C-alpha cells in the first residue's frame, strides 16, 4: 500500500494514481507519515490563509499602530514586528513601546499556545494515527455522512492546501522582486 | 554597634555546641540499649524480620529470594531436563533428574543465618 | 587587630569592619523561622529514612494507591 | 472505551475502536483524561497540556482552588479600593491601588498580614500533605470551613462545588485583566 | 560466628583437624579419595578463626576456606574470657 | 548473646552502606533510598550556601569590601569563644570591636562578580536558599510517597496472567532509567541551566558593573579574551557568551535519547552494544564511579582555570584566596578521582557478572585477560619515573652541596615548551588581528624551566603509581593468584590469615588505603609546586632542580611567620593558624599507631584493663562488661582509623602554611 494509504497520491485521470513520491520519502519513513500529512495540511491551510491576507491588504488595511498598518505585502512583517531586541524577546525596561518591541508577537503567542494545545496536545498525551492525522475533530457536523463524500472533502482540502503553498511562495517572490499589486508582474 | 549580633552567639554557641552535643551523646547511648538499635546493620533485629516478613507478604515479592525464580512453566522445564537426560543417561544408571536435583538441592549448612533466632 | 604574615605589614592590607549592625534582630528572626521549618522538616525524613518503606500497607492503608499515568508510559516505554 | 487500548502487553497491542474511545467534551479531537472522573468539574474533561497525567489531581484542584479563592478576593479588593472603600482608620489613604502595596508595606501593615497569611499556609502546607497521604479524612481545598451551609443533596454539593470552581476561574481571568489594565491605563476602577 | 566450609579436594590429610584449637572440625568417611576420609566442620560455632586450617592444608588452594564474618561474632568466635554473653 | 565495643565502628564503617542494609531487599528500596538521600544531601548542600550568605551578610563586611577590594579584606564571620581573654584585646579585633575572621573562601568575589551591591540582596538570597531547602525536603517526602502509593496500587494490580510478576522489575523505573535521565540532564541541567545563567548575567552582571547602557542587546555577546585590565578578570560579556555557547550545544546535544517517546531518539543500550562497551549500565556502584571520574576532570580544571584565567572581580589581587581556592580544588579532585577506582573495584566485586572463562566479550573480561601485562607496565613507568626522577635531583642536590652549582643535570622542558610557543602564537595571532587589541592571559602560560620539568616527572610518577595501586585493587578484587577467591569474600576483610606466606593487606579495600597514601602524596607534590612557584617564580625557575632548595627556602623559609605566631612575645592574627598546625601535627602522628602496632597487643592490652576494671571494688558491683564488652578495634576498622588520623593530619596541616606564607 502506497503511503500507508492516504487521501491525496490518487491521480486526476482516474483509472491511474499519481502516487507522487519521487524521493520515496513515504516508503522510507512510514513511521513518520502521520506527522508528514500533519506536517502538509498544516502547511496547505496557513498557506490558504497567507494568500488571502496577502491579497486583501491592497484593499482594505485595518487602522492601528501607524508604524505597522503601512506599506507594501513585502514590507509588512519587518515592519509589523519593529527592531526586536534579538528575536521575539520583548523589552521589559521600556514596555509600551517607545523605541523597540514586537506588534505581531501576540500573533506569535496565539499560535503558540493554540498549538501546544493544539498538535503537541494531539501527540504527546494520552496518538495520532494515519487517518486522524489532520483531524482536529473542528466543523465536522458539516462533513457529508457518505465514505467517499467524506474522502473526496479531504482530498479537495489538500489538493487546494498545496495549490495554496506553491501560490504563496510565487506571490511573495514576486511580490518582494516587482512590488505591485494582485497580479504581482514587473 | 557592629556588635549587638553576640546576643544571639551567646545563646547559640552554648547550646549547640554543649546542650545540644550533650543531649545527642546521652541519646545515643540510650538509644544503644534498644531492642531496635542499629536495626539495618545488626543481625538479630526484630525489626528486621518483621520487614523481611512485609516484604515477603507482598504480592510482587512473594518469590523474590529463591535463585530460581523466573521458570514461567517449571513443569516444562523439568520434563525437557528429564527428556534430555534419559537420553544421555550413562549405561544401566539409577539416577532420575527429580532426585538428583532434590538431593542438589538439599546442602548441610546449619550455621547459616543462624542469628534468625533471637529477635 | 594585630596583622600576622609578611605582606599584610609591608602592604598595608586592612580589615574594614562595618559601624553599622549588618542584619537586624527582626531579620535573623525571620532566617530562624525558615530554618526552624527546615530542621522540623528534617527530623521527619531522617525519620521516614530510618524506618524505611513499608510494603505491607495496602493490608491497612486506606485507598488503593495510583500510578500517575506518565509512570505507566516510562514503565512500558522501555528501561 | 475507557482503556487506552485492549491487549496483555504493549507489543501486541490492540487499540481501541476509533469512534469507541471515550473523547473529552472540552477538546473533542482527545482522549477523555481518566484521572480526572470523580472530582468535581470532571464533566468537561479539560485537560490538554497533560499536566494531570503527571501530578495527582489532589495536588492540582488545591492549587486550582487556591488559584480561584484567592483571585476571587483580590478582585474584590481591586475593586472595592478602586471605587474607593478605605478602611475606617487614618494612614489608609493611599490615594491610588496600584500604588497601595509599596505605601502599605512601607508603613508596616503589610509585613503583618505576610505574617498571618504564613502561618495559615504553613498549617496549609501540613494538611495538604497529609490529605494526600490518607492519613487524615480531608478532600482539596477543603479547610472544613463551612460545611454547614454546603448543600447535602449528595448532588447539590457537586452544583456548589462547582460554582465555586467557575467563579474562581472567571476571577483568575477577570483578576488578570483587572490589573493589567491599571497598569498599561492608570485610569483605575472596576469599569476602567 | 564464622564460616567454615569443605571441599571436594580434600585428601583426607586430617592436618586442618589437628589443627584446629577449638576442635571444630572432624574427620567423616567418604569414597572421593584413596584415604576415604574428608574433613568436616561440624561445629563452626567455635571457630575462632585462626585459619590455622588453611594454613595446614596442602591442596593447590585450600580444601578447606574459612569466610570472616565480623558483623557476626559471637562469643566463642570472639574468644572472650573477662565477660561472658550467656 | 549480645554484642561488644566493635559495634559501633562496624555499624559506622557501613552506615550508609544502603546495599548492605538488612530490611532491604530489591533494587526498588535501594534506589528509593538512594533517592531520598540525593535530596537529603541537596537540601544540607542548600543550607550550606544559606550559611555562607548568612554570614556574609550579617557578621561581616561586604558592604564595605564591596569599595575598595583590592587593599580590603573579607569577613568570614564574628568569634564568639569564651575561652579567650575577657581583658586586654584579642590580636583579631580592633580593641573594644567584636573578633572577626578573614575569609578564604572566594566568595566575596563571586557575589561581587554575579551582581550583588549589597547586604540586603544577601540576606533575601539566604531566604531564597532556605526555602529551596524547604523544597528539597518536601520533594523528597513527596517521592518517597508516590513510590509507597504505587506499591499500594500493587494491592489493585494484577495481568490476570502470570506475567504479572514482570512489574517487579519496572517499579523503580523512575529512579533506574538511564535514555530520559541523560536526555534531560544534559539538555535542561546543562545546556538550560547555562542559558539562564547567561540571562542572569545580562540581565544583572553586566548591567551592575558598568555605566548605563543600551537594553541588554546582543553587543553584550563579546569574543575578546581574558582579563579585562582593570578587574583582572574576565570580560562579563565573554563569560555570558561562553555560557549561551556551552548552552546551545548541550540543548541540541541533549534531544539524542528516547526519552520520552519511543519513535525519537536511539537507546543508550543500543549505541554501547555497537561499540568498544557495553557494560552492565545497570550498576549503581559503576554509574558511581564513571560519574566520580567525571567530576575529577572537571574540579582539577577548575583548580587550574581558577587560578590562570581568574574569572571574578579582583580575585587575582588576593595573594590568599588563589592559593587556598587552587588547593582546595586540587584535592576535591584527588578525592573524587581515587573514588572513582575505589567505586570501579567495588563494582568488579558486587554488580559484575563474568562469562564462564574465556568469553572474550565484556569490556571487563578484555581488561582482565591481560591484566598481569597491564600491572607489569605501570610497574614498570612507575619504577622509572621514580628511579629517574629521585636520582637527577639527588645528582643535584649533591653537587650543589659540593659548590658546584654548575654539575647539576638540568634537562631543558623542551616538549612543555613547544606546547607552550604554539598556544602562544595561535593566541599572539589572534590577539594582533583585533582592533581592541593588547590583551592578556594571566597565567594560561607559564615560565617553563628544567624545574618545572622535574616537577611534572614526579607529578607523573605519583599519578602512575596511584592508578597503578588502585588498578591493581581493581583488577585482582575478584581473585589473585595469592588468593584465587577473592569475590566470595567482602570488598573489605581483614587478611587471609598467616599462612600460604603471610596475607596482611590483600583485600581491594586495602588496595584502596594503600593508594590514599599516594594520592595524599601526590597532591601534596602538586600543591606544593604551585605554592612555590606561586611565592617566588624566580627563585623557583633558578633553584629548585635540587630538593635540598624545597627543604630550605620553602618549608624552612616559609614557615617563619607561622610559628612566630603565639609566643612568649605577644600573638598575631595567625594564633589560630599555629594552633591548628600543632594539633594536625599531632593529629597526623596519632594515627601512626592505628597503623604500624597492629590488633593483637591492644587486644592483649584491653583484656588487662578490663581485668582491672573487673577487680575494681565498687565497679564490679555494677559493670561486669558483659553488655558492651570492650574490645580492640578490628583489623580493617584500625587501618581506617589510622587513614582518617593520616589524611585529616596531612591536609589540615596545610591550610595554615598557606596563610601563614601567603598572608
Ligand atoms: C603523637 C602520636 C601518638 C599519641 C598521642 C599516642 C598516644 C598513646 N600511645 Mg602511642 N604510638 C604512636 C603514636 C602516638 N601514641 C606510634 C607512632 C606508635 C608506634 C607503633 C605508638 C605505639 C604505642 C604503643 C605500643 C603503646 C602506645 C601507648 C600510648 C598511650 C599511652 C600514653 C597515654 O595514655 O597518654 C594519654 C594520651 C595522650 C594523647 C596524651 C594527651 C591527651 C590529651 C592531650 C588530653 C586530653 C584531651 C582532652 C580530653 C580533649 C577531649 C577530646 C575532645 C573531643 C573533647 C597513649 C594513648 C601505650 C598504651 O596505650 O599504654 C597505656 C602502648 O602500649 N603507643
Ligand atoms: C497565515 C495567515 C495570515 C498572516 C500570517 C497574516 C499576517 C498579517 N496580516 Mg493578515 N490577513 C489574513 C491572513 C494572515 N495575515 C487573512 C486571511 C485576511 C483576510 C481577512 C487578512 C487581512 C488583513 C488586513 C486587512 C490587514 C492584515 C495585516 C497583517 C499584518 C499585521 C497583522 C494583523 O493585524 O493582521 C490582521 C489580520 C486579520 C484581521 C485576519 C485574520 C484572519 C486569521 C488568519 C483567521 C484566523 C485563524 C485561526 C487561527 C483559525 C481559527 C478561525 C477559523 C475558523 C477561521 C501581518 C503581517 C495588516 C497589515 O499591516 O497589512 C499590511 C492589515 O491591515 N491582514
Ligand atoms: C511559540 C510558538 C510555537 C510553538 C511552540 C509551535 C509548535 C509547533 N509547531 Mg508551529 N508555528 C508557529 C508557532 C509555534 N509553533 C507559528 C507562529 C507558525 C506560523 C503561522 C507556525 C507554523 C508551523 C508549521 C507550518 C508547522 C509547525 C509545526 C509545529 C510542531 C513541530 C515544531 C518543531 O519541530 O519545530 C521545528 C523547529 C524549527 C526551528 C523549524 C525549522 C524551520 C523550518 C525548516 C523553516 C510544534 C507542535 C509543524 C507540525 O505541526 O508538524 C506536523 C509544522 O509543519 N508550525
Ligand atoms: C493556576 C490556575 C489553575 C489550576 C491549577 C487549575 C487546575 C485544574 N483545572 Mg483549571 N482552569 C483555570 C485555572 C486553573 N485550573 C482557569 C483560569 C480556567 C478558565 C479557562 C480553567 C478551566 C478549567 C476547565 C474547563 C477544566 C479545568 C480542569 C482542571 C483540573 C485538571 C486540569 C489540569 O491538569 O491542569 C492543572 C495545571 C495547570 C492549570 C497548570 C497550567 C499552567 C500553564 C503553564 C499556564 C499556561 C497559561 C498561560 C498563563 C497563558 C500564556 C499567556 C500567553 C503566552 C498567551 C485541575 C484541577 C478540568 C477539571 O475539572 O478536571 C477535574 C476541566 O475540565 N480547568
Ligand atoms: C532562559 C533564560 C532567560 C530568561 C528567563 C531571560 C529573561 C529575560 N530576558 Mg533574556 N536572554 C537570555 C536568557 C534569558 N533571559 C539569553 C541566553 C540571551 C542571549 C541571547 C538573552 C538576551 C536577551 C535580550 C537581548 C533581551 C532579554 C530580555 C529579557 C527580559 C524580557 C524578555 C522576555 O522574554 O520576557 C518575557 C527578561 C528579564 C529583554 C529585556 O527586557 O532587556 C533587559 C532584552 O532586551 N534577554
Ligand atoms: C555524532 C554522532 C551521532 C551518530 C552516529 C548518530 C546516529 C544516528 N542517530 Mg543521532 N543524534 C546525535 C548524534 C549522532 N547520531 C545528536 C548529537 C543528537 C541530538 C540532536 C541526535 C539525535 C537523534 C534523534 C532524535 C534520532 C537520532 C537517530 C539516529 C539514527 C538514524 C540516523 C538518522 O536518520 O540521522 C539523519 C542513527 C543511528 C534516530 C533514530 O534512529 O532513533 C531511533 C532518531 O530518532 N539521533
Ligand atoms: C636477568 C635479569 C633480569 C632481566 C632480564 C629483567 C627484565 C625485566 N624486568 Mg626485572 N628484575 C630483576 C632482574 C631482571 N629483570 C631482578 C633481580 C629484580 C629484583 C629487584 C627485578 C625486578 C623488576 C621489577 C620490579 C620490574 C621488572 C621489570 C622488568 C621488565 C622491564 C625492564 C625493567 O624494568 O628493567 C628494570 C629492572 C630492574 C629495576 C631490576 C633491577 C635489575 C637487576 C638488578 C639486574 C640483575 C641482572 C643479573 C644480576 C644478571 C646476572 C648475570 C650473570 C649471573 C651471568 C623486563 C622484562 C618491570 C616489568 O615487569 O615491566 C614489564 C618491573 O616492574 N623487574
Ligand atoms: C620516602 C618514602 C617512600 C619512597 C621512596 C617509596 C618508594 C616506592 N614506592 Mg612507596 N609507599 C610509601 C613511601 C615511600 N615509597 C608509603 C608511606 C606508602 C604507604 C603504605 C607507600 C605505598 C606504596 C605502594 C602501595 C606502592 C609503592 C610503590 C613504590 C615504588 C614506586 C616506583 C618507584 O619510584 O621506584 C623507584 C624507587 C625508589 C625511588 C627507591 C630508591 C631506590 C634507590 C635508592 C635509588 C617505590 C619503590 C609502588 C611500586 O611498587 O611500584 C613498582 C606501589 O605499588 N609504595
Ligand atoms: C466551528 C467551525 O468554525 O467549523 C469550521 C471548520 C473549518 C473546516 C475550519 C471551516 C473551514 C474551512 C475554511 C476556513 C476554508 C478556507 C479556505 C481558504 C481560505 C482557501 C484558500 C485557498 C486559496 C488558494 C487555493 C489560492 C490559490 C492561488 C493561486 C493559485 C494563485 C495563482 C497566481 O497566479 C496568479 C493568480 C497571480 C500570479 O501573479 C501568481 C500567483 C499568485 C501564483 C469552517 C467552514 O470555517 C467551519
Ligand atoms: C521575503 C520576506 C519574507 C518572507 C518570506 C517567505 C514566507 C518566503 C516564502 C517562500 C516560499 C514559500 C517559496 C516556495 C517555493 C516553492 C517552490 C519553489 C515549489 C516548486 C515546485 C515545483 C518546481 C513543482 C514541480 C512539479 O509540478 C511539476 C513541474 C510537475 C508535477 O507533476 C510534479 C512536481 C510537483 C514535481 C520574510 C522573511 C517573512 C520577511 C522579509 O522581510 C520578506
Ligand atoms: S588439611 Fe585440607 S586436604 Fe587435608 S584433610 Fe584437612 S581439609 Fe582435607
Ligand atoms: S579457623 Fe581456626 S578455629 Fe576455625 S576451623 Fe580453622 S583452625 Fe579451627
Amino acid at each position: 500500500e502506497f503511503a500507508g494509504g492516504l487521501i491525496g497520491g490518487q491521480s486526476a485521470f482516474a483509472s491511474q494514481e499519481y502516487n507522487f513520491d519521487p524521493l520515496g520519502l513515504a516508503e522510507k519513513f512510514p513511521e513518520q507519515l502521520p506527522f508528514f500529512r500533519e506536517a502538509e495540511l498544516k502547511h496547505g491551510r496557513i498557506a490558504m490563509l497567507a494568500w488571502v491576507g496577502l491579497v486583501v491588504p491592497e484593499f482594505v488595511r485595518i487602522p492601528g499602530p501607524e508604524k505597522c498598518w503601512q506599506a507594501s505585502a513585502v514590507d509588512a512583517h519587518s515592519a509589523c514586528v519593529x527592531x526586536x531586541x534579538x528575536x521575539x524577546x520583548x523589552x521589559x525596561x521600556x514596555x509600551x513601546x517607545x523605541x523597540x518591541x514586537g506588534a505581531l508577537t501576540q500573533v506569535f503567542i496565539f499560535c503558540g499556545t493554540l498549538e501546544i494545545c493544539g498538535t503537541w496536545a494531539k501527540m504527546n498525551p494520552m496518538g495520532l494515527t494515519m487517518e486522524n492525522a489532520g483531524d482536529y475533530r473542528l466543523g465536522v457536523n458539516f462533513l457529508p455522512d457518505e465514505p467517499e463524500k467524506v474522502k473526496e472533502m479531504k482530498l479537495k482540502e489538500l489538493k487546494n492546501g498545496r495549490l495554496a503553498m506553491l501560490a504563496f511562495g510565487g506571490a511573495i517572490t514576486q511580490a518582494t522582486l516587482t512590488g505591485s499589486g494582485f497580479p504581482w508582474l514587473y | 554597634k557592629y556588635g549587638d549580633q553576640r546576643k544571639f552567639a551567646a545563646v547559640l554557641v552554648p547550646l549547640t555546641t554543649l546542650v545540644f552535643p550533650a543531649v545527642a551523646m546521652g541519646m545515643f547511648v540510650l538509644y544503644s540499649f534498644q531492642e531496635d538499635a542499629f536495626w539495618r546493620i545488626v543481625p538479630g533485629t526484630k525489626r528486621a524480620r518483621e520487614l523481611d516478613e512485609a516484604w515477603r507478604e507482598h504480592p510482587l515479592f512473594a518469590n523474590s529470594k529463591d535463585p530460581l525464580d523466573g521458570l514461567i512453566n517449571p513443569d516444562d522445564y523439568e520434563k525437557g531436563l528429564e527428556e534430555a537426560w534419559e537420553r544421555a543417561k550413562p549405561a544401566g544408571s539409577t539416577v532420575t533428574v527429580k532426585d538428583k536435583l532434590k538431593q542438589l538441592s538439599k546442602q548441610n549448612n546449619p550455621h547459616w543465618e543462624s542469628w534468625r533466632a533471637m529477635s | 587587630r594585630v596583622p600576622g604574615g609578611k605582606r599584610t605589614q609591608e602592604l598595608g592590607l586592612v580589615i574594614p569592619m562595618a559601624d553599622e549592625d549588618g542584619l537586624t534582630d527582626g531579620q535573623v528572626a525571620g532566617l530562624f523561622v525558615i530554618a526552624l521549618v527546615v530542621f522540623i522538616s528534617a527530623m521527619d525524613l531522617a525519620k521516614t529514612m530510618y524506618n524505611g518503606i513499608n510494603p505491607a500497607k495496602f493490608k491497612t492503608s486506606k485507598g488503593k494507591g495510583y500510578i500517575s499515568p506518565l509512570v505507566k508510559r516510562y514503565i512500558e516505554n522501555g528501561f | 472505551x475507557x482503556x487506552x487500548x485492549x491487549x496483555x502487553x504493549x507489543x501486541x497491542x490492540x487499540x481501541x475502536x476509533x469512534x469507541x474511545v471515550k473523547m473529552s467534551p472540552s477538546v473533542p479531537y482527545l482522549p477523555y483524561p481518566e484521572r480526572l472522573e470523580g472530582w468535581v468539574g470532571g464533566e468537561k474533561g479539560f485537560d490538554p497540556l497533560r499536566t494531570s497525567d503527571i501530578i495527582d489531581v489532589y495536588w492540582l484542584r488545591e492549587a486550582e482552588l487556591k488559584h480561584g479563592r484567592i483571585c476571587m478576593l483580590a478582585t474584590l479588593g481591586w475593586i472595592s479600593v478602586d471605587a474607593g472603600w478605605r478602611f475606617e482608620a487614618e494612614m489608609f489613604q493611599g490615594v491610588s491601588v496600584i500604588n497601595a502595596h509599596n505605601k502599605m508595606v512601607e508603613m508596616g501593615v503589610m509585613q503583618q498580614m505576610l505574617s498571618i497569611v504564613g502561618v495559615c499556609e504553613i498549617f496549609s502546607l501540613y494538611l495538604i500533605k497529609e490529605g494526600l497521604l490518607g492519613k487524615i479524612q480531608r478532600k482539596a481545598g477543603d479547610y472544613f470551613i463551612g460545611k454547614n451551609f454546603l448543600p447535602k443533596e449528595e448532588d447539590k454539593a457537586k452544583d456548589m462545588q462547582l460554582k465555586e470552581l467557575e467563579n474562581g476561574r472567571l476571577a483568575m481571568l477577570a483578576f488578570s485583566g483587572i490589573c493589567t489594565q491599571a497598569n498599561l491605563f492608570p485610569e483605575s476602577h472596576f469599569p476602567y | 560466628s564464622h564460616a567454615v566450609k569443605i571441599y571436594d579436594t580434600c585428601i583426607g590429610c586430617t592436618l586442618c583437624v589437628r589443627a584446629c584449637p577449638t576442635d571444630v572440625l572432624e574427620m567423616v568417611p567418604a569414597s572421593i579419595n584413596a584415604a576415604k576420609q574428608v574433613a568436616s566442620s561440624p561445629r563452626v560455632e567455635d571457630c575462632v578463626g585462626c585459619k590455622r586450617c588453611e594454613t595446614a592444608c596442602p591442596t593447590d588452594f585450600l580444601s578447606i576456606r574459612v569466610y570472616l564474618q565480623d558483623n557476626e561474632e559471637t562469643q566463642y568466635s570472639l574468644g572472650l574470657d573477662l565477660v561472658d554473653w550467656s | 548473646g549480645r554484642c561488644a565495643s566493635s559495634r559501633y565502628l562496624q555499624v559506622l564503617g557501613s552506615i550508609h552502606d544502603i546495599e548492605c542494609g538488612f530490611g532491604i531487599d530489591n533494587t526498588l528500596s535501594l534506589n528509593l533510598q538512594i533517592f531520598t538521600a540525593h535530596w537529603g544531601h541537596l537540601t544540607i548542600i542548600l543550607i550550606w550556601v544559606s550559611s555562607n550568605l548568612y554570614h556574609i551578610a550579617s557578621n561581616a563586611n561586604y558592604s564595605l569590601w564591596v569599595k575598595n577590594p583590592i587593599p580590603s579584606m573579607p569577613i568570614a564571620h564574628n568569634i564568639w569563644d569564651p575561652h579567650f581573654t575577657n581583658s586586654t584585646s584579642t590580636p583579631y579585633s580592633h580593641t573594644i570591636i567584636t573578633t572577626i575572621l578573614i575569609a578564604y573562601s572566594g566568595i566575596y568575589n563571586q557575589l561581587y562578580t554575579s551582581g550583588f551591591n549589597t547586604i540586603n540582596q544577601i540576606y533575601k538570597t539566604t531566604f531564597t536558599f532556605s526555602c529551596l531547602a524547604v523544597i528539597s525536603i518536601l520533594l523528597a517526602k513527596i517521592h518517597i510517597n508516590t513510590h509507597s502509593e504505587l506499591l499500594h496500587k500493587l494491592a489493585s494490580h494484577t495481568s490476570q496472567i502470570p506475567s504479572f510478576f514482570q512489574l517487579l522489575y519496572f517499579l523503580d523505573v523512575a529512579i533506574s532509567s538511564v535514555n530520559i535521565r541523560f536526555n534531560f540532564h544534559t539538555g535542561i541541567l546543562v545546556g538550560l541551566f547555562s542559558i539562564g545563567y547567561t540571562g542572569h548575567l545580562l540581565d544583572i552582571t553586566i548591567p551592575a558593573s558598568r555605566a548605563p547602557l543600551i537594553h541588554t542587546s546582543p553587543s553584550y555577546l563579546t569574543f575578546f579574551g581574558g582579563l579585562k585590565s582593570n578587574t583582572s578578570s574576565l570580560y562579563l560579556t565573554d563569560i555570558a557568551h561562553h555560557h549561551l555557547a556551552i548552552g546551545i550545544i548541550s540543548i541540541l546535544t541533549g534531544h539524542l535519547y528516547s526519552s520520552f517517546r519511543a519513535a525519537l531518539g536511539t537507546y543508550i543500550r543500543d549505541i554501547l552494544y555497537t561499540s568498544h562497551l557495553t557494560h552492565s549500565i545497570k550498576s549503581l556502584h559503576l554509574a558511581l564511579s564513571l560519574i566520580l571520574a567525571s567530576c575529577t576532570p572537571l574540579t582539577s580544571t577548575t583548580a587550574q582555570h581558577i587560578y590562570s584565567l581568574t574569572p571574578y572581580f579582583y580575585l587575582s589581587y588576593d595573594h590568599i584566596y588563589s592559593t587556598a581556592l587552587y588547593v582546595h580544588h586540587s584535592y576535591i579532585t584527588s578525592f573524587l578521582a581515587i573514588a572513582s577506582h575505589a567505586h570501579t573495584a567495588i563494582t568488579l566485586v558486587r554488580d559484575w557478572v563474568a562469562p564462564l572463562e574465556q568469553e572474550s566479550s565484556s569490556k571487563q573480561i578484555r581488561i582482565h585477560t591481560h591484566k598481569a601485562a597491564i600491572i607489569s607496565h605501570l610497574s614498570w613507568v612507575s619504577l622509572w619515573l621514580g628511579f629517574h626522577t629521585l636520582a637527577v635531583y639527588s645528582h643535584n642536590d649533591t653537587c650543589i652541596a659540593f659548590n658546584s652549582p654548575s654539575k647539576q643535570i638540568l634537562i631543558e622542558a623542551s616538549n612543555g615548551q613547544l606546547i607552550q610557543q604554539a598556544s602562544g602564537k595561535a593566541l599572539y595571532g589572534t590577539i594582533n588581528s583585533i582592533n581592541n587589541y593588547n590583551k592578556s592571559f594571566d597565567s594560561f602560560i607559564h615560565p617553563i624551566s628544567p624545574g618545572d620539568l622535574y616537577v611534572h616527572h614526579a607529578i607523573a610518577l605519583g599519578l602512575h603509581i596511584t592508578v597503578l595501586i588502585l588498578l591493581k585493587g581493581g583488577l585482582e578484587a575478584r581473585g589473585s593468584k595469592l588468593m584465587p577467591d577473592k569475590m566470595e569474600h567482602s570488598f573489605g576483610f581483614s587478611c587471609d590469615g598467616p599462612g600460604r606466606g603471610g596475607t596482611c593487606d590483600i583485600s581491594a579495600w586495602d588496595s584502596f588505603y594503600l593508594a590514599t597514601f599516594w594520592m595524599l602524596n601526590s597532591n601534596a607534590w602538586i600543591s606544593f609546586y604551585f605554592h612555590y612557584k606561586h611565592l617566588t617564580p624566580r627563585q623557583f625557575s633558578e633553584s629548585s632542580t635540587y630538593l635540598e632548595s624545597w627543604f630550605r627556602d620553602y618549608l624552612w623559609f616559609n614557615s617563619t611567620p607561622l610559628i612566630h605566631g603565639y609566643s612568649t612575645l605577644g600573638a598575631n592574627d595567625l594564633s589560630v593558624q599555629s594552633w591548628s598546625f600543632l594539633l594536625t601535627h599531632l593529629a597526623w602522628a596519632s594515627g601512626f599507631m592505628f597503623l604500624i602496632s597492629w590488633r593483637g597487643y591492644w587486644q592483649e592490652l584491653i583484656d588487662i584493663i578490663l581485668y582491672i576494671h573487673l577487680k575494681t571494688p565498687i565497679l564490679i558491683n555494677l559493670w561486669n562488661g558483659d553488655i558492651y564488652t570492650p574490645l580492640a578495634l578490628s583489623i580493617v576498622q584500625a587501618r581506617f582509623i589510622g587513614l582518617v588520623h593520616f589524611s585529616t593530619g596531612l591536609i589540615l596541616t596545610y591550610p595554615p602554611f598557606i596563610i601563614g606564607a601567603t598572608s
